[PDB]
């Protein structure tokens, strides 16, 4: 084995939480971005930019 | 490369389970050889230490 | 982010997700966001309940049903999307068109 | 080599039944079980099994006869007077006594310096010369003849030791 | 083929590291320049094959073979007693060997000897090289037993004579003879006479290893709750740990030369109390220390009563405890048994100082409070992390009472509580609730609490808050309904 | 000098006598330390001082009282042991 | 141990001999635990140790 | 019976592209492989031992510095050395080659990318030992690696490929099972074809856009993008290729895929093609790249990257020329 | 980098068999 | 021995499982009565009305069975006849009452008078009139609901535990015209003898149906097995009082045969007839028989209101030992 | 320690005190640092406590778990900035390094 | 129906005062012991409920069993408690020795009485 220790896993002993899995989730998951249509109002992008 | 120039300059190989102090002193084999090295320390620390 | 940095190494680094235990952090996961969908010439989301776990106490012919009742939405669904499609580009792409009228 | 949900999976390659591991396992497997072993615990409140009889009885029901019947016989690494000396001071002789897969070997370093074979060497030669003092002092009994000594003999004392039981250089003596 | 034993050698590849230095050394023309040859076609081989056909004999039992041994009866029987060699043709084959080990000498293949120094350091280069990993530690275990005494006791003198006589070059043996330092101080067979005691002390150390483990490893295989590594050593006269790493070494060792990766989990089981005092990790240049207390506190001989309740904890107290015992029955189950001594066995064992049966809490979930919003305020939250929220204030936080505060049976727990990325409230685990306190990193492996004495010296003996309290906890569901509660009286069916 | 200096080489510790033994490979640890921190720097002349026996860096400094004042005097034997001590190039009964 | 010698009150601070002499005339002075537990009357380790017992050995023979 | 076990994976090259897939494994294995890791330099071995296990792994290493001890210890084996013959030495040529000395119901893969003969030689003699070889040529940086980003193309048995994707998926994200015995080998031999083809064509489009006179690259590749015509490797290479082209005394850069190793890939190609009888030459864009590549090879430059081809398409029509 | 501890295997030129009587062989 | 993930396995495959490991051995009893019952109770449910043939008939027709798929019986997708809402879709009106009475323990740390939930039970009643008509008064209704008690002290003598139980015996068994009962001692004995049997049972007792026989209250032997009925002491429902006892009685032979949990329960379903009731004795003394590490997480998982009712299971066990009122 | 201080006295020796003063410092005040009893209560539950407050804890064989100390090279200083370090404020501030070890 | 006593200060110290995980011991400890206990059939039950739960029994806890024999004269019961403290070498006070002979006496076991006064 690569260790001196052939008795060890992990011959630097690491804390047994460096190697706890790191789980994850994204926001997409949980609510998603709808994207609300141009109106008469503000028809295009240009438009909204001018009004705002 | 990068990784190539970065070793394990850092880490050192773990204990083994009856391995000695760094000051040779043991426990529960050799006794009254053991030496306190609490006085050798500074007196405070500015910082709680680990231990 | 590996101990083998110096600069991860060092006790003052923040590439960690701990503190006084250990030193940087192991190949780990995260999910980016892709908001390209809308980049594209057709974009839909179909809606649909899970199909790929069984439930906790469900018999494999009820397991097999809800593939079967899934499928028939599927079958469904892309017929829909293939039509708009063929009035999209115009052409002509449900070819086969041996299915739907089963 | 089937999961739950039916497809195949990886099975690691079978063990040689030659290996003392395989032979562990089976060993375990069809050999009796514990709570077959004894039928009465100890006299006093203690699960039988101290005693060499009662060690001797399991063992032979277990289905192995020991090499080791009586006390008397199995070694006792207190006695040893020489070794725990040349072991605590330089090192352990026996190095490789604890070896496993080629590591955890004690032996001195290769390249010849002042950790290193000679070095070595010559510090165990003056402990056991030490001892060979004490020897000759009186403290210690007289040590058996040994080959490496045989092979010396004169040349020709040898013979007579041959010709003789000569255990020891007092029985030599006496011859 | 399949059985590959020493006849026929496993072929092996090229460019492989050379056993010995002047192999090392090799220029790499003349290393082409070598023949593939089997291994009794070297002159040594050869020899070999010689001396080896009587080991042979002893086996094959052949009448080709009692034919061989009558001729070395026969040619044995110049001694002139006769009869020790008629009482030993069992074992006049050894006799034989012994005397053609001794007569083996170096020279010319072409003169009367049979090989050279070359070709013998050939063969052991070659032997050494064709060695796996198991022959190798078996060639080291041969050197322990055999050479290490004979070379402590030899001179550095007498090494250099005797390679002198290896090489058998007369001109340095010549040279060596002309140097008068050289003569004087080989002649020291009684200091040599240490070698068979030095030999006799490693051959039972390995004896020891070799032969008592197999037995007492079947004993605490077989039944460890009858043999456990205390009562093994008591009764077999050896250490404690020597005892385990025997049991330890010969588990691995087994998994080794097979090709199964070993159980990491039996050095943890057989050294539990071991494995949390001295298996840190170290950094580069640090030179750690010991720690021989855990705490600093007043020693229990300077009063009566700390005196005594230390030896009850003690009598209540294991002073060996293993994997089998009682406080491990929690771990019903092979796949608890498994995770719990494999990895993350510091986590267990540090979750909690006392041993217990749990190694922990049961969580549990709270009740969401109506959102008068409704569903257009549900979605909140859920997020992408778990938000951990631990009460402080007054009564709250204080370290003295760490164990009364979060102890599930006190009215006035710290109340943590876990919001999980899908919204669920749930409680604490125990090392989520005990990591908002000081730091506490020690353990008692030997105090089991159940088995503490009773009935002899430990006989314990014995406002309207409380009915307030009990009114809090109340349902209170009578308000809106001596006008006693009755069952309801069924008026369709009459 | 580090702060653990002395705890590190007491004398007759075992970080003390790794040190000597480092210092020359041969000493004899029972007798062939030195009891002080001072480092006199002659070692060289030490070495030069110095068939197969152990070498005494501090021998100059060592003085190993002479028992033995009185006794028998044989006249066939002399009043001197073999594998006895070394003198220094001063030291006298 | 540990030893603290002050010198500026002698008239060559400087000198080679005031430091030697100080310790070696500190060591005389120093009595050892075993001479004052005889010379008091009592044991030498009840001076050192802490163990409860010893509290009946401070007090007077009643 | 058998013993309950933890499966034995060993890998072999450790080169560039080798040495990521032992951290990926080592660090997806989560304590059920036990990994071994072989390489011909011991000390090239505990390195990456080490480096892994202070980057922390979840399984032991075991280090290999010969044939047999992987043979006897491993229970599957990928190998991803750097040319062809050295996957020969290892797999067959070797007095201790692993198939040559395969145990019964053993599995090997390899991902370098060899030639249709020798994988079938491989395959064949693999099945004769009773062992089985499944030939996985894959495609991706060392990045994609680390990031586990890797197309495989294995042929071999469907019952050890579907018993093996849960390895592959631990440094490989899309993993297609191509047929068996070769068809992973063809599949890289087009997909290397291509990739040459693809190359030559966008450094010949930079080039026709620098002579023209548009300087700006980026929104060329962007209406190329969204356009009906636009390569992966035009992607890849434009930033390099403009940076290169507009001054030209510039010299390339290295890269870990270089102008020797598509040479060495398409000469497969060159051997596997048929119509030898009418000398084989129907593929007049395939020869053109081919020379664009040879002559950027012979002009000293064979080490750096594929977008080196611009300094040298005239190069090889003189070549052409001289004919 | 570790040792091989190749002065073991030099440790074997010698003429062992000279003095040990078989040193090789079996131990009786 | 930890095998490769090609398919996202679950890590753990309910809530509680390991909080489950984490409970001491006499609370996993404790906790295993009440999860053990409600999960009986949830695998009687579909088939609550269904008799014997009926529930033979249903286990023929669905015969398509895979190497473990399922029994058709324990969770059976048959279409119930009786419309409900609420939780009588998944629970009988016996364990809507039992409920209650866990939540009310929970939330009292101990014991307690029986008025903190005669309210609960009144309002459950005039919620649900038939079914309270059908139950009322009736021997395996009051025992299903009473056997909960002893959990609030696992180890207390019958006649601690009967002075107990007796209150809430009285209001179970009390008219709500005040017209007539046909025997309340024979009620409450009858109870009383069952009730000592699941406390044997989570007492860790070598033979509880044996020493439950030997301390049974008088003249209650036809409530347990020939067998064991050599030996015990002489002397308004829908359903009669006899038909009751017998139904006990077989399925506490059930309960004592058991080899485990999953086996016992569809033993018990296979009987037919008040389903429900039958399972959740079934499982209460299987429960605290062998503890609820045994219980099968699928069904635990399956059961509809296991998320709050083991929750109230976990507060009762570790309250039960040091009830802050004493 | 003046306005917000508890602490009445200073930590060792003092000038002379009478009367209440006097048996406060000498007996008292509390006196938080004592290895033996912790502060005591008043009369009706001291007795009642009287063999719960003796010692520190019960366990006089408690195995050293977590880190252990460097004394080579030896630091002055451990102060870094920390994110979820909720005992900052404690693991400040100069103490005095004095223990079993 | 609850804990004898179950709380902060009714427990030695050396124990590490209440521990609530072993609040089961504690009580089944009580129990044990409870010296106004005069049900044999408990008394036996009680103590297969602590030989399983693992609760070290003294010689005080067989001599409650025993005495709970006497006034009904369970004599085989306290035959078969005499019985396990011989097969676990716990040595029976006089106290309970007289109960058992008390039990076998009153009972007429005259042969049991002679049996049981000769080994001890």
């Amino acid at each position: 084995t690569y260790g001196p220790h052939k008795s060890y896993k992990y011959t630097y002993m690491p804390d047994p939480r460096k190697l706890a899995p790191i789980e994850t989730t994204q926001r997409s998951e949980i609510v998603p971005q709808s994207i609300r249509p141009p109106t008469s109002y503000v028809p295009n992008h240009e438009t909204f930019l001018e009004r705002a | 490369k990068v990784d190539s120039f970065h070793a394990n300059t850092q880490y050192q190989h773990a204990w083994p389970l009856l391995s000695h102090d760094d000051l040779g002193n043991s426990d529960q084999s050799n006794n009254t050889k053991n030496i306190m090295y609490s006085m050798y320390m500074p007196k405070r620390n500015k910082g709680t230490a680990p231990w | 982010w590996s101990p083998r940095d110096p600069s991860i190494f060092h006790e003052t680094s923040t590439r960690k997700f701990q503190d006084h235990l250990y030193e940087g952090e192991p190949l780990f996961m995260q999910l980016r966001q892709c908001p390209w969908r809308t980049q594209a010439k057709v974009s839909e989301r179909w809606e649909m309940d899970e199909v790929a776990i069984r439930y906790p106490v469900e018999r494999h012919s009820a397991h097999e049903l809800r593939f079967v009742q899934a499928r028939e939405q599927l079958l469904q669904r892309s017929f829909d999307l293939l039509t708009k499609l063929e009035k999209h580009y115009g052409e002509r792409l449900l070819l086969d068109r041996a299915l739907l009228e089963e | 080599d089937v999961d739950a949900e039916g497809n195949s999976i990886l099975e690691p390659l079978a063990v040689s039944p030659t290996s003392t591991l395989a032979w562990w396992e089976k060993w375990k497997r069809e050999t009796v079980s514990k709570h077959e072993l004894f039928t009465e615990e100890g006299a006093d409140g203690t699960p039988k099994g101290e005693t060499f009889e009662e060690k001797n009885e399991a063992l032979r029901m277990m289905g192995i006869t020991s090499s080791f019947q009586t006390k008397d016989l199995v070694p006792q690494p207190d006695r040893q007077k020489l070794l725990p000396l040349i072991r605590r001071e330089e090192g352990e002789i026996a190095g490789s006594l604890w070896a496993m897969d080629g590591g955890e070997l004690s032996y001195p370093k290769d390249g010849g310096g002042p950790q290193g074979w000679g070095v070595r060497l010559w510090r165990e030669r003056q402990l056991v010369k030490r001892e060979y003092q004490k020897v000759l002092d009186g403290y210690r009994p007289v040590p058996q003849l040994s080959t490496l000594g045989n092979s010396v003999r004169t040349a020709g004392d040898q013979l007579d030791i041959e010709r003789s039981g000569a255990q020891t250089p007092g029985e030599l003596s006496d011859y | 083929a399949p059985q590959w034993d020493l006849w026929q050698s496993r072929p092996r590849s090229e460019d492989m590291d050379e056993a010995l230095q002047p192999f090392m050394d090799m220029p790499k023309s003349l290393k082409d320049r070598r023949y593939d040859i089997p291994w009794w076609a070297n002159p040594f081989g050869a020899w070999y094959l010689q001396n080896i056909l009587s080991l042979e004999l002893l086996k094959l039992k052949s009448k080709t073979n009692a034919e061989k041994i009558a001729t070395y009866r026969s040619y044995m029987r110049s001694l002139a007693s006769g009869k020790d060699n008629t009482m030993s043709d069992d074992d006049v084959i050894r006799n034989i060997i012994k005397e053609r080990w001794k007569t083996l000498e170096f020279g010319d293949r072409n003169a009367g000897y049979p090989c050279t120094f070359g070709d013998y350091i050939q063969f052991l280069n070659e032997w050494f090289k064709s060695l796996d990993e198991e022959g190798m530690q078996r060639l080291r275990e041969h050197f322990d037993r055999r050479i290490r005494p004979l070379l402590a006791v030899m001179s550095p003198v007498d090494i250099l004579w005797l390679e002198a006589l290896t090489q058998n070059s007369p001109h340095n043996k010549e040279q060596l003879q002309r140097k008068i330092a050289f003569q004087t101080s080989l002649g020291t067979p009684e200091f040599f006479d240490m070698s068979k005691r030095l030999r006799y002390e490693i051959n039972e150390d390995y004896k020891v290893r070799d032969e008592l483990g197999p037995e007492l490893f079947a004993l605490w295989s077989k039944a460890p709750e009858r043999w456990p590594p205390e009562r093994l050593s008591k009764m077999y006269g050896l250490d404690f740990t020597l005892v385990r790493k025997i049991l330890v070494w010969h588990h691995f060792k087994a998994c080794y030369d097979a090709c199964v990766e070993p159980d990491w989990s039996l050095p943890k089981r057989l050294f539990a109390l071991e494995w949390i005092r001295d298996v840190r990790a170290r950094k580069h240049g640090l030179f750690y220390g010991k720690m021989r207390f855990a705490e600093q506190k007043i020693t229990f001989y300077s009063d009566r009563f700390l005196f005594r309740d230390l030896v009850n904890r003690r009598e209540a107290s294991y002073a060996n405890v293993w994997e089998m015992d009682d406080p491990y029955r929690f771990l019903q189950t092979e796949q608890d048994y498994e995770d719990y001594w494999g990895d993350n066995y510091d986590v267990y064992r540090r979750m909690f100082p006392e041993m217990i049966g749990r190694t922990g809490e049961p969580v549990q979930q709270y009740g969401q409070m109506p959102i008068w919003a409704g569903p257009h305020r549900q979605h909140a939250n859920k997020s992408e992390h778990n938000w951990m929220f631990a009460e402080i204030g007054v009564n709250v936080g204080h370290e003295a009472l760490k164990k009364l505060e979060l102890d599930p049976t006190n009215e006035k727990r710290r109340r943590f509580v876990i919001r999980q990325p899908d919204g669920t409230l749930r409680s604490a685990k125990m090392s989520e609730m005990r990591a908002w306190y000081w730091k506490e990193e020690w353990a008692d492996f030997r105090f089991w609490a159940p088995q503490m004495e009773w009935g002899i010296e430990n006989t314990p003996s014995q406002a309207d808050f409380r009915k307030q309290r009990r009114i809090q906890s109340r349902p209170v569901k009578w308000f809106y309904e001596e006008r006693e509660v009755r069952w309801p009286d069924v008026i369709n069916a009459a | 000098v580090p702060r653990i200096y002395y705890a590190w080489m007491r004398p007759g510790s075992f970080t003390r006598r790794r040190f000597e033994k480092m210092r020359n490979p041969f000493v004899d640890l029972e007798t062939g330390t030195s009891l002080y921190f001072r480092d006199t720097r002659d070692s060289a002349e030490a070495i030069a001082h110095a068939m197969d026996n152990a070498i005494d860096l501090y021998n100059e400094y060592r003085i190993v009282p002479d028992l033995y004042p009185e006794g028998f005097q044989w006249k066939h034997k002399l009043n001197t042991e073999y594998n006895q001590w070394r003198s220094n190039t001063w030291l006298t009964p | 141990a540990g030893c603290r010698i002050n010198l500026k009150a002698t008239n060559n601070p400087k000198s080679p001999t005031h430091t030697v002499e100080g310790v070696f005339e500190a060591v005389k002075a120093l009595r050892s635990v075993s001479e004052i537990a005889a010379s008091r009357g009592k044991v030498p380790h009840s001076l050192i140790y802490n163990i409860y017992p010893y509290l009946e050995e401070i007090r007077r023979r009643k | 019976s058998a013993i309950k076990r933890s499966l034995n994976v060993g890998v072999v090259g450790m080169g560039n592209m080798g040495v990521p897939i032992a951290r990926n494994l080592g660090f997806k294995a989560r304590s059920a492989m036990y990994l071994q890791i072989h390489s011909r330099a011991l000390s090239k071995a505990k390195r990456v031992c080490d480096d892994l296990s202070v980057d922390g792994a979840t399984c032991a290493m075991r280090i290999h510095d010969r044939y047999s001890t992987m043979t006897k210890w491993c229970d599957v084996i990928v190998l991803a050395l750097a040319d062809v013959k050295a996957s020969r030495h290892a797999l067959l040529e070797d007095n201790e080659s692993l198939i040559m000395n395969a145990r019964k119901g053993q599995i090997i893969v390899d991902h370098t990318t060899v030639d249709a003969e020798t994988s079938r030689e491989c395959a064949h003699e693999a099945a004769r030992r009773g062992a089985y070889f499944l030939d996985a040529p894959m495609s991706g940086s060392p990045r994609a690696c680390f990031n586990g980003q890797l197309l495989l193309m294995v042929g071999g048995d469907a019952e050890t490929f579907q018993k093996m994707l849960p390895i592959f998926h631990m440094y490989a994200d899309n993993v297609f099972h191509m047929g068996e015995s070769g068809s992973g080998t063809a599949a890289k031999m087009i997909s290397q074809a291509l990739v040459a083809s693809h190359n030559a064509a966008a450094a010949e489009a930079l080039s026709m856009a620098h002579a023209l006179g548009i300087e700006d690259q980026s929104k060329l590749v962007q209406v190329l993008d969204a356009s009906w015509g636009s390569s992966t490797m035009l992607r890849r290479n434009a930033p390099l290729l403009q940076d290169l082209i507009r001054n030209p005394d510039k010299t390339p850069p290295t890269s870990a895929v270089s102008v020797d190793r598509l040479l060495s890939d398409l000469a497969h190609l060159d051997a596997s093609l048929p119509k030898r009888g009418g000398e084989d030459e129907p593929f007049p864009v395939f020869d053109a790249a081919l020379r664009s590549l040879a002559a950027a090879s012979d002009a000293g430059m064979g080490d750096r990257d594929l977008a080196s081809v611009v300094h040298y398409i005239e190069a090889g029509e003189a070549e052409l020329r001289n004919r | 980098e570790a040792e091989k501890h190749h002065d073991l295997h030099m440790f074997y030129t010698l003429a062992w068999w000279k003095l040990g009587e078989g040193i090789f062989g079996v131990d009786e | 021995v930890a095998k490769l993930q090609h398919n996202p396995a679950p890590t753990t495959l309910n809530f509680y499982e390991k909080s489950f490991q984490q409970l001491s051995d006499v609370q996993q009893r404790q906790t295993g009565l009440l999860i053990g019952a409600a999960v009986g109770d949830a695998a009687a449910r579909a088939l609550d009305g269904y008799t014997a043939e009926e529930v033979a008939a249903v286990a023929a027709e669905s015969g398509s069975l895979q190497d473990e798929d399922e029994d058709p019986v324990v969770f059976a997708s048959v279409t119930p006849r009786e419309h409900k809402s609420g939780l009588l879709r998944h629970h009988s009106y016996t364990f809507y009452l039992f409920s209650q009475l866990l939540r009310v323990m929970a939330t009292s740390r101990g014991d307690f008078p029986v008025q903190y939930v005669k309210n609960e039970w009144v309002a459950t009643a005039r919620a649900h009139p038939d079914c309270f008509v059908r139950e009322h008064a009736s021997l395996l209704h009051v025992l299903c609901i009473t056997m909960q008690l002893p959990v609030i002290y696992p180890w207390a003598d019958d006649s601690t535990l009967r002075e107990y139980a007796s209150d809430f015996l009285e209001f179970l068994t009390e008219t709500p015209a005040e017209r007539a009962v046909a025997s309340r001692e024979d009620v409450y004995a009858y109870t009383n003898s069952v009730l000592g049997v699941a406390l044997r049972c989570l007492q860790s007792n070598p033979d509880p149906y044996r020493n439950a026989a030997f301390m049974a209250a008088p003249g209650t032997a036809h409530v347990f097995p020939d067998d064991l009925a050599l030996y015990c002491p002489p002397a308004f429902p829908a359903r009669l009082l006899e038909s009751d006892v017998r139904v006990v009685r077989e399925c506490l032979v059930v309960a004592r045969g058991a080899a485990s949990f999953a086996e016992g329960i569809k033993a018990a379903i296979h009987l037919g007839g008040p389903v429900c009731q039958r399972s959740l004795i079934v499982g209460a003394l299987l429960g605290a028989r062998m503890g609820v590490r045994r219980i099968p997480i699928s069904w635990l998982s399956a059961t509809y209101d296991h998320v709050p009712l083991v929750t109230l299971a976990l507060q009762v066990a570790q309250w039960s030992w040091n009830p802050p009122h004493h | 320690g003046g306005p917000g201080s508890p602490v009445r006295g200073p930590g060792y020796y003092a000038p002379p005190m009478e009367g209440e003063h006097q048996r406060g410092y000498t007996a008292e005040w509390r006196d938080l640092r004592n290895p033996m009893r912790p502060p005591e209560f008043p009369t009706p539950w001291e007795r009642k406590y009287r063999q719960y407050a003796r010692g520190q804890h019960p366990s006089y064989d408690m195995v050293y778990a977590g880190p252990m100390p460097e004394i080579f090279p030896m630091r002055r200083d451990f102060r870094k900035p920390t994110r979820w370090d909720f005992h900052d404020i404690e693991k400040q501030g100069k103490y005095r390094t004095s223990g079993p070890y | 129906m609850h804990p004898r006593l179950s709380g902060q200060g009714v427990f030695p110290r050396y124990g590490g005062g209440w521990m609530h995980q072993f609040g089961h011991v504690y009580a089944l400890q009580q129990e044990l012991l409870n010296a106004e206990a005069n049900n044999w059939f408990r008394a036996m039950e009680l103590w297969h409920t602590a030989r399983h739960e693992g609760v070290a029994m003294n010689v005080s806890h067989y001599t409650n069993i025993l005495r709970q024999c006497v006034p009904p004269t369970a004599w085989e019961a306290s035959l078969m408690v005499l019985k396990q403290m011989r097969r676990e070498n716990i040595r029976p006070d006089v106290v309970g020795v007289g109960c058992a002979l008390a039990a076998c006496a009153d009972a007429n076991r005259s042969e049991e009485v002679e049996k049981v006064f000769s080994c001890f």
